[PDB]
């Protein structure tokens, strides 16, 4: 699953997380077996 | 106020609503212990102290 968001939200996917990334964009089922990986992209998707 | 001497407010007699408080992403942090800041719109109390 790819997408962007704001640097402050990355804490929102994750199983058991509440917030509007987790509940009204991208919900994670809590026995997920994966991986989450983010990175900055200021240099990319920044303006 | 200043952290040698906080300050202390009852909240009491009143409908309390704390998706005002949890929405608000200004907020760095928002900790809970005894609950989970989702359940305090159904879960209530005889005071609360802030």
């Amino acid at each position: 699953d790819s997408f962007v968001i704001r640097g402050d939200e990355v804490r929102q996917i994750a199983p058991g997380q509440t917030g509007k990334i987790a509940d009204y964009n991208y919900k994670l089922p809590d026995d997920f077996t994966g991986c989450v990986i983010a990175w900055n992209s200021n240099n990319l998707d920044s303006k | 106020a200043s952290v040698y001497a906080w300050n202390r407010k009852r909240i009491s007699n009143c409908v309390a609503d704390y998706s005002v408080l949890y929405n608000s992403a200004s907020f760095s942090t928002f900790k809970c212990y005894g609950v989970s800041p989702t359940k305090l719109n159904d879960l209530c109390f005889t005071n609360v102290y802030a």
